[PDB]
Order: structure tokens, then sequence, then C-alpha cells
């Protein structure tokens, strides 16, 4: 499993560029696509996604109906081409894979990213804060709150938990409530209830130094958190 | 008089056979899937049509008869929807003939060129013909066109007194009946000659009796039409006996068509 | 004659005593205990999407996932709760007969006439369903294949023999033989540690997985089997035939506790299962029916009429929330 | 000779059981039924809200 | 009420059911014809000829064959035949070379079953260079009493090919389509495919009621 993104740079307010995403490694034709964008030490920011057959195309009401996503299946590549960038538009844009079906895991990897610059209602969640210090094996637990309840009637709590570490893309931890992904240690937990949601962790390590994120998919257009730091 | 309540009393009795007839033909597709081929989507459509000639094209004539004063252009839409829903029964018998042909003719090839989006596009297009050939009298061709009493907004329904008669006889007759007796006669013959070759009376008569049905309920009436055309007379009971020999074509269909099938037949026994 | 001599006084004198020292039967003991009543299924959903006649289907261990094998050479696997098609594993042989979902999930497996039920793996990092391991080693059509586990998988053909396989290696682990005839329906015990084999010979036998030995054998029967079925405590089965009958056996009493057949019944069984307190015993004829036995009372309690041909695949649940049927007719059927 | 020599080994296998009265075995799948009866919904069907169909 | 997850489970079964549909259709379009016969009656000479369960696949003027050998199950027990019903039709062989009487045996087993009630046979005896050289050692009589027919190729061929078409219990719904021609020629494949076209065509007749 390899998602590997390209085509960034420096770009002038009001041009336009095409990102492309290179997957290889796994069934694409079977895998619906997301495209994720992070601003500089800000945060994460969903943008768009396509569904597999290209049946579904959702965008951000941010770019909506300026930006478009395109598939690719017989080549597996994936295109998000840009029309008009204002200057808010500079981040480092992710290409996620995500299948649905039960039981899956719909945001099992991310990509390596790609950084692009420009020159100079929808359920919110907040984050307590944003670094809390702690040493190795005291437990420390994450959090951030939510707007409406992302319980869904089918019973599924639609939160996810992903942490960038330094330097690296973000990775999956939780896909619904403690249902710890692959690769991923056992010490992780999820849990929270409606609202209120919470990630522990026990017997910390080195690696676990970062800044987690807590996603919500029960409706579009999907929406993250401020980014909670753990210092060391 | 005697003729009219004659009338009115064998319409309705043809019209609720046509009705419990055809009911009973989808009611037995639907329940078995073993029997949802091409052949049954065929004989679907057909129950159709003739549902539609047996549920309004009955009461639309026995309205119509009576000569109520409903303005003019309520008779003429009752009209329209009589020849739109016949038509439509025409226009399944001449499918099916067809779809027969290919069978017959195609050979192997037959499944692997026909498919369902297929028939469903040929079974789509001879309605919406129908439907174009029943509603064009409403753009133009209507007595209204040629009445020198232009003020007419109230007049006695008639059936004469409205849909021309050159229409009925050189439109209708000329092009959405006779052409499909004459290719279905066509077509027959070949499957047989085709059928003998390859091999059976049973087959000739199943096809002569398919054949003589429908000539034998649809001339009838297309001849009194086109005599009264040509300013010929004919008895009141003559038009009855047309009218009633089509609208029992009605509930004629069923019995030559969806009984045929083996597997229909086990089924009607099983239920 | 001493060895023919010996074996009959033997299987004579055995027989005897189990016949003495048996008290009564199954439906003698529960007399005082009512029927269950009319037991109204109805077709809460319908799978379709299946070209072909159903030979074979397995419940998840979660109670809501599913698994059919097709005569077309399609394994679906169903979402039951939505009908969701979650997977469509494109089967190498096209004619399949049994097959089996892994207790944990991660594996579901078959082939077919070729004599094996091949293995697939389903959470796989291409996200896909990929053939794991395919076991050979069997000369007759295969009848049956179900998880022990993860890695161990005991199978039936029709060679007259089980085989109980190491799926990382691939060699057959042990091979059981005794049948005389097609071996043709295998239950595995609740703890995967024992499991009874039906065959054409008319004998259905208990066969142990670790010693490999033939701990028991049963009889009383006069055609051939197809259909085999743990009481849910593992501590009984049930049994279907062609006989148009289906019977009952303790492997501690050695014998047949009770009967299941109707004088309106002329035809064979393809399947049996099991509700989930053994309370309600289902059996798919060929009828184009699947009665509803009261496995303590062998009346029909219900009928699960709705297949418009032979009833070849039966399953329940592991929480019993549901019942699902297949036939030839290409349509799965979950009830409740 | 050792063909049927192990088929009569087998039935003598099969002779040595530990054989348990088939009134005791009844017993046995009565209560085990009995016992699990109020958790079956294909016996007692759940109320349409629980049911997940 | 449904989820954005839910919503994409569902198009991932609407596109697995097109995925079916459209295999389907292919796998509707394939003439299957199970293979029968004794040992050393041309079975594995007919598979070489023609252009556990053993498959051919060939394509002969635009058809797709599934011919299907199942020689190898040694049990006779009949327990898969049942999965061989809505094949176009049978394939059954034997060599005029008491093996014939074994071959009728099977022949009427064939045809009296309940699942190929509506299914043709193809009865085949495609060799014709061993099948006159033998014949003068002695008449149709070594354990064939009744015949009393002239000792000629031809004539004793013929007895024989009635003898095993007689053997059809119900001529009303199938029909036994016999060929003689040597096998040397390519006439074997040719003969298969008039035989499934017209199985084919009366398949397609008595649907819509016409036979
Ligand atoms: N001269 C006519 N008088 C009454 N109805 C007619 C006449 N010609 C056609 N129709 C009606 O049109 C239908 C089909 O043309 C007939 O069933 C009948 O009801």
């Amino acid at each position: 499993v390899q998602l590997v993104e390209s085509g960034g740079g420096l770009v002038q307010p009001g041009g336009s560029r095409k990102l492309s995403c290179s997957a290889s490694g796994f069934a694409f034709s079977s895998f619906g696509m997301h495209w994720v964008r992070q601003a500089p030490e800000k945060g994460l920011e969903w943008v768009a996604y396509i569904s597999s057959g290209s049946g579904t195309i959702y965008y951000a009401d941010t770019v909506k109906g300026r930006f478009t996503i395109s598939r690719d299946d017989p080549k597996n590549t994936l295109f998000l081409q840009m029309t008009s960038l204002r200057s808010e538009d500079t981040a480092m844009y992710y290409c996620v894979r995500s299948i649905y079906y039960y039981g899956s895991s719909p945001f099992d990897f991310w990509g390596q990213g790609t950084t692009l610059t420009v020159s100079s209602s929808d359920i919110v969640m907040t984050q307590a804060t944003s670094s809390v210090p702690v040493t190795p094996g005291e437990s420390v637990s994450i959090s951030c709150r939510s707007s409406k309840s992302l319980l869904h009637s089918n019973g599924n709590t639609y939160l996810y938990w992903f942490l960038q570490r330094p330097g690296q893309s973000p990775q999956l931890l939780i896909y619904r409530m403690s249902n710890l992904a692959s690769g991923v240690p056992d010490r992780f937990s999820g849990s929270g209830s409606g609202t209120a949601f919470t990630l522990t962790i026990s017997r910390l390590e080195a690696e676990d130094v970062g800044v987690y994120y807590c996603m919500q998919h029960l409706e579009y257009p999907l929406t993250f958190g401020a980014g909670t730091k753990l210092e060391l | 008089s005697w003729t009219s309540v004659t009338y009115i009393t064998v319409e309705i009795l043809i019209g609720l056979c046509a009705i419990v007839g055809n009911v009973l033909v989808i009611w037995v597709v639907k329940l078995n899937p073993s029997l949802q081929t091409t052949t049954f989507y065929f004989i679907v459509s057909l129950a159709l049509a003739d549902i539609a000639v047996g549920v309004l094209v009955m009461p639309l004539a026995i309205v119509i008869s009576l000569g109520v004063t409903i303005h003019f252009y309520s008779c003429l839409f009752m009209t329209c929807l009589m020849l739109i829903f016949t038509h439509a029964s025409i226009m399944s018998l001449l499918a099916i003939a067809v779809d027969r042909y290919l069978r017959v003719k195609l050979t192997v090839r037959y499944r692997r060129v026909t498919t369902q989006r297929r028939i469903w596009l040929a079974l789509g297009l001879c309605w919406l013909v129908s439907f174009l050939v029943g509603l064009t009298p409403m753009f133009g061709w209507n007595m209204k066109l040629s009445s020198a009493d232009e003020n007419l907004t109230f007049l006695p329904c008639r059936f004469r007194s409205v849909m021309r008669m050159d229409y009925m006889v050189y439109f209708s007759f000329f092009l959405w009946i006779l052409v499909p007796l004459v290719v279905m006669c066509a077509i027959y013959f070949d499957i047989f000659y085709i059928i003998r070759n390859r091999l059976e009376f049973k087959t000739a008569k199943s096809l002569l009796l398919v054949l003589f049905l429908f000539a034998l309920c649809w001339l009838p009436l297309s001849i009194i039409n086109c005599i009264l055309y040509f300013d010929g007379q004919v008895p009141q009971t003559v038009l009855y006996l047309g009218i009633l020999l089509s609208h029992a074509n009605s509930m004629m269909n069923p019995i030559v068509y969806a009984y045929k099938i083996k597997k229909f037949k086990e089924t009607y026994l099983l239920i | 004659d001493q060895l023919r001599q010996e074996a009959e006084q033997l299987k004579n004198q055995i027989r005897d005593a189990r016949k003495a020292c048996a008290d009564a039967t199954l439906s003698q003991i529960t007399n005082n205990i009512d029927p269950v009543g009319r037991i109204q299924m109805r077709t809460r959903r319908t799978l379709r999407g299946h070209l072909a006649k159903i030979y074979a289907m397995h419940w998840g261990t979660d109670s809501r996932l599913l698994v059919s094998a097709s005569q077309d050479g399609k394994l679906i696997i169903w979402d039951s709760y939505t009908t969701n098609k979650v997977h469509a594993i494109p089967l190498r042989s096209s004619w399949v007969m049994t097959c089996a979902y892994a207790p944990s999930g991660n594996y579901v497996a078959c082939g077919g006439l070729d004599n094996i039920c091949s293995i697939y793996n389903l959470k796989t990092r291409e996200g896909n369903v990929r053939v794991s391991r395919e076991l050979a080693g069997h000369t007759g059509y295969l009848s049956c294949c179900r998880f022990l586990d993860d890695n161990q998988i005991v199978t039936s053909s029709g060679d007259t023999t089980c085989a109980l396989w190491d799926i990382e290696t691939g060699q057959q682990t042990t091979t059981f033989t005794g049948h005389t005839g097609d071996v043709m329906s295998l239950s595995l015990a609740p703890d995967t540690r024992l499991f009874v084999s039906g065959a054409c010979d008319a004998s259905a036998k208990l066969w142990d997985v670790r010693e490999g030995m033939c701990r028991q054998t049963f009889t009383g029967h006069e055609s051939d089997i197809n259909a085999i079925c743990f009481f849910p405590n593992g501590n009984a089965f049930a049994t279907g035939s062609d006989d148009a009958t289906c019977r009952l056996f303790d492997l501690r009493a050695d014998q047949e506790l009770m009967t299941y057949s109707h004088d309106n019944i002329i035809c064979g069984i393809t399947s049996v299962s099991f509700s989930k307190s053994g309370r309600l015993l289902l059996a798919g004829y060929d009828d184009f029916n699947c009665n509803v036995w009261d496995a303590l009372k062998a009346d029909r309690a219900g009928v699960l009429a709705g297949h418009d041909n032979r009833v070849s695949c039966l399953g329940v649940t592991d929480d019993g929330m549901a019942v699902a049927t297949g036939s030839w007719d290409s349509f799965l059927k979950i009830w409740n | 000779i050792a063909q049927a020599r192990k088929l009569v080994e087998q039935l003598k296998m099969e002779a040595n059981i530990d054989r348990i009265k088939v009134s005791k075995a009844a017993a046995d799948l009565m209560a085990y039924c009995e016992a699990h009866a109020k958790e079956d919904p294909l016996l007692t069907p759940v109320p349409a809200s629980e049911n997940p169909f």
C-alpha cells in the first residue's frame, strides 16, 4: 500500500494547477478517494471525496464549485484540478483512500502529502487544548467535543482518531470507537458518548509525540479539529 | 332501443372478460420468477395494452354511444384515448410476431442479440407510437376544422361528430391495423416454412388461430368505417357487431398467446 | 468361520446390549411438553444476484454476514441487515457443493467437484479477497468443508474419507477412513474437538480430530445420507437422506433417538440445521418447501414455503435472529 | 487376513464405549433447549424495535 | 435515513450487482455439453478430436462450448449428475468393438433420468477404420442371438444403431442424434454444432409455445 502525490509547488493568486495522486499496492478501483488539506501549523481541513466508480462526488463548502475531483481506474491515478486560488489556499494536501462496507476501516491509509503555496450548519468540533506535557509511562487522555451527536441510527459513532507525527503524514488509530486499525499497537484506545470524546494511551513510547486530530464522518462536509499536541 | 341495450350488455360482459383474463395473465407472470424472460415481457406488455382497452375503452364506448352533450374537446379526448389503447394492443401483437420471427431466424444468436434494455426500448417505442397515433387528432384532424359552425362549444358527443372519417379510415385502418395484419401473416408463413424445413401441424394450427382471431375481430369494424367514409349506409347492428368484435379480441388475445406456453399452462394449473 | 463369526457375534451383542439398556424414545419422554405451534416465518429480506442454483450457504460468527455458494461460480458475501453485497469472489470451478465461514471471519473457502474447498482470505491489505491455499489430496467429489480455527480445517469428500488439514503447511495432517460409500455431510462440534460425518453407505460415524481414530459409527438407515448437523450442545446430531427421512442420533447412547418423516413426504432432504436453542429443526427438501420440525415432537411446526425449486442449503444465526434458506431458483431468503 | 482383522478391531473399539442410556441423553437435550429458550428469536420473535431486519 | 457511509455501501452493492449481471449474461451464452461413455469408448479420443471433473473449452462458429468430462469420479452413485441440469445436450459415446451391453445399459440409464428428460442426447460412432475389419470373425451373435441380418458392415451397424435408438422410452420430448462418419475427418465437430443448433432452436420455439 503506497499513496504518493505530486504536482505541488508555488502558484500566484488566480492561477490554476493540477494535483495528482498515484496509488499502487491495492485494488484502487474498489477504493473511494478523499482529499484532505492542512494549513501551516494551523490544523487539518477536509477538501473533497469521490466514491468507488465515480458514482458520487462531493466538495468542501469552501471551494465547492471551484476545484474538481477526477478518477482514472484503468491507470490507477487520482487527480484534483484547482481553478482559482485565493491567498488562503496555501496548505499541504493529502491523498486518502476509503472503502465502505460493513466492518471496514474507511480511513485506513493516508498518503505522504504535497505542499502548495500561494502568495499573500456544519458540525463543529473543538479540541480542549493544543499541548500537554507528559513523560513516558504516565497515561494521557486526548479529547475533543462536537456540536451534533455523531451517533447515527446504525449504532455507529462516526468519529476517527488520526495521529500526525513530526515530519510524517497522519495515521489512523481508531476508525469508529476503540476499533484499532492495522499496524497500530494495542495500547491505544478510543471512547466517548455522543458529543464528548476522548482518546486514551497507556504506557506511552517515544513515537507517540505529535498532533492528535479528531474527524467526523456523520454528514458532509467532513470537519477536523484544531489539533492537540503532546509535549516531550 | 333494444339494439342499444344489447350493445351495452355485450360490451360490458366482454370488457369484464378481458379484465379478468389479462389480470390473470399478469398475476401468473409476476408470481413465478421463472416466467420473466423476453417472451413474457412481450406478453405482459400486451396484457397491459389489453387491460387499457378493457377498463377504459369499454365505459368510454358506452358513454360515446349514448351521445351526451359533453363539449367538443372532451369527446375528442375520449376518442383519442380509444385509438391510443387499441393501437397499443395491435402493436403488442405485432411486436410478439416480430419477436417470434427473430427467434426462428436468429437461431443461436437470439439471446446474444436481444437484451433486456433493447426489449424495453422496443416496447416503449411501440407504446409511444400508439400514443402519437391516437392523440394526433387533437392537433387539427377533427370535424371542428371543416365544420361551418365555428361557435359550436356544446354538442352531442357521437363518434361521427368529432372524429373525421378520412382519418379513421386512411390513417388508423390502412396504416396501423392492416399493416400489422399483413406483416404478421407474412411472418407466420415464413416461420411455418422454416420450421417445416427444419423438422408439426400444431404450429400451423396455433398460427392460424392467432391470425384468424386478429383478422375476424379487426377487419369487420374497419370495413364498416371504410364503407361509412365512402357515403355508404350501414345498419346500427352491424356497427355494434364490429365494435364488439374488436373489444372481444381484447379478451381473446390472452387465450391464444399466454396459454400456448407449456410453463404458463403448468403454472396456471398449479394456481 | 472365525473372522466373519467374530464380527457378526460382536455386532450382534453390542446392538443387543444397546437395545436392552435403552429406556425410552425421545418422544416418550417429552410427552408432557407442549408443541411450539405454527412457526410462521415471513421473508423479511430476499437476497438477489445469484444467476444459477444455490448449493450451499453458511452464516458468519457475528450473525450479520452471509456467504453462499452457487452453481454459476460466484461466492457472494451479503450483509443481511441491508442486503448489501460485501464481497463477490469469482470461484475457479463452477461446480460447488458446500462451504463454510471462518469463525474469526477472516477466511472463506472453496473449490468444487475438483475435490477441494480452497481457502480465500478476506482481510487483505489490497482490499479484495484472494485465494490463500488450495487443499488437495482428496480423490472423490467434495461434500463439505468446515473450519476448526484460522489454521485447521476438516473436509469430507466422495472418496469415503474425511481429512483434517493444516492450512499453513497445506498437507493433510490426518486422513480418516472407514466409510464404504461417498461421504456427503459433516458437522463440527461446538468445541471443535469432534465431528460427525454421514455417507452414502447409510451410516453416519463420529470421528475424533486428534487421535485420528473412528470413535463411533451409526447405522439404522435405508438409503444414502445428504445432511448432518449437531444439536447446539454438541451432545447429539440429526441426519437427512434421500429416503425422505431425517434421523436424530445421540453419540453417547449410541442409538437412534427419533425419526423425522411423514407419509406425504416422498422426496429426499438436501440440508439440515438447528435453532440456537435446539428447539426447531429445519430441513430443506426437494418438494420446493422447507419444513420446520420440532426436534422433540417431530411434528411439522411450520413450513418456509416461498421457494420455487429444491431447497438445497439452510443456516441459522449464532444469536438465532434469523434463518437463511437457499434453493435452486437462485434466490436466498432471510426469514424471521 | 489383516483386511478383516482391522475391521473387527474397529468394531471392538466401537464396542468399549461409556454408554449412556437414551433417556439420559433425551433429558440432556430437553434441558439444554429449555434453558436457552428465552434468548431464541426464532421461537419467540423479538419486538420490531430491536429486530435488526 | 442513511449515513454518509451506508450510501457508499449501497453503491458498492449496486456495482457488484452490475458485475454479477454482466458476467451472468456472458455465462448464459455458453453451450454446456455433458460428456459420458464407458472406458475406451472414444471419450478421450473425442475430447482430443473435438475443437475430479475436467473442463474443455472451445469456440466453433461463434459459439462458446463447455464440455464437461466426469470420468474421473470412480464412484457410481450419481450424486453429481443432477448438477448437470440445463446442459444443452449430452454426448454419449460407444465403440463397435460384453462391452456393448454395458454401453446400452448406461445409455438407458442416462435417457431414463428425471434430470435429462428435456435434454437431447448425441450418440457417437465416430471411428470407421477398425469398425469393418473385425466384423468377419463372427456375426452379431456372440451375445446377441436375435440378430439374423446380413453379415455386412452397413446392415449390422444400422441394426446396432436402431437398437440403441429404441432405448428411448419417451420420444416426445428429446431426440437422439447419431453419427457414423469416420473420426479421421473433421466432421465430429460439425455434427455436434448442428445438433446443438437444432436443440437451441427447439428450446427457443418451445418457450413461445410454437412447439
Ligand atoms: N364508426 C364508429 N363508431 C363508433 N366507434 C368507433 C367507430 N370507429 C372506431 N370506433 C371506435 O374506435 C375503436 C378503434 O378504432 C373501436 O373499438 C371503437 O370503439
